[PDB]
């Protein structure tokens, strides 16, 4: 049977798809889906100001192959930085 | 894991950490 | 919680659970990485003392011989990557 971290990867996993399919390349977050991953799936790491331009630059600085999305490997590095 | 790929990941996790807390930008707690 | 909250919780828990057993209580040895593989992570193993050593030595970016916290985020990255494809 899966492990509770075996079971926590895949919620990785699907958690990255259920907003990088909502629009355009359907494996990669562009700024309004990851905006909407954030809102909604991690509350508790959110700041006092979640304005536009905050999430601007968090954007520029998840994107690090410069092709105007987030990938899954650019996500998991985001969580691997925020996880403790 | 491979070793170039996990060096790599390594310091783009600590370059994005460092960004966070030492420690620039705010939309993240 | 979120279900990505509730997993970075396991997450972190997990790593501490095992990290607490032996030396530094933040980073895993060799035999801390091993009970960690072979009761939570089962589904990814082949397993024998060399592939452990193998991996550990992969993961340990910053060249201490151990894997702390962040290697194993960087681990379990890679092993959700591997699923993901
Ligand atoms: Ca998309
Ligand atoms: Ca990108
Ligand atoms: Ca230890
Ligand atoms: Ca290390």
């Amino acid at each position: 049977m899966a492990s509770p971290l075996e079971k926590a990867l895949d919620v990785m996993v699907s958690t990255f798809h259920k907003y990088s399919g909502k629009e355009g390349d359907k494996f990669k977050l562009n700024k309004s889906e990851l905006k909407e991953l954030l809102t909604r799936e991690l509350p508790s790491f959110l700041g006092k100001r979640t304005d536009e331009a905050a999430f601007q630059k968090l954007m520029s600085n998840l994107d690090s192959n410069r092709d105007n999305e987030v990938d899954f490997q650019e996500y998991c590095v985001f969580l691997s930085s925020i996880a403790m | 894991d491979a070793t170039e790929t996990a060096d790599a990941m390594n310091r783009e996790v600590s370059s994005l950490k460092n960004k966070l807390r030492r420690g620039d930008l705010p939309f993240v707690v």
